[PDB]
């Protein structure tokens, strides 16, 4: 699974089946690591109009 | 694929089945690649 973002400490309750989470989009806003098994919040990198 | 969803609840309802609403987690995935058709319940007897 692939993507850009800024990894972030979260405070959802996944629960023990669920790993990724998902947006209305489709797009991906949480995961949970392999080997370590923490969930970590993918959260888009800043952007905007200049 | 066997696909097994649990969920384990405390009641105190007699005879019928509660009414109330209860998601079942998956409990476990399993690669068995057999063809069901027909299923059996297994009891335990009870010996004196
Ligand atoms: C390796 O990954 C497994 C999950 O499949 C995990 O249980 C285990 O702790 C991991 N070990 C190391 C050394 O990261």
């Amino acid at each position: 699974l692939t993507g850009t973002g800024v990894l972030t400490e979260s405070n959802k309750k996944f629960l023990p089946f669920q790993q990724f989470g998902r947006d209305i989009a489709d797009t991906t806003d949480a995961v949970r690591d392999p080997q370590t098994l923490e969930i970590l919040d993918i959260t888009p990198c800043s952007f905007g109009g200049v | 694929y066997f696909k097994i969803y649990s969920k384990h609840t405390p009641i105190n309802l007699v005879r019928d089945l509660p009414q109330g609403f209860s998601a079942l987690e998956p409990l476990v995935d399993l690669p068995i690649g057999i063809n069901i058709t027909r299923f059996q319940t297994l009891l335990a007897l009870h010996r004196s």
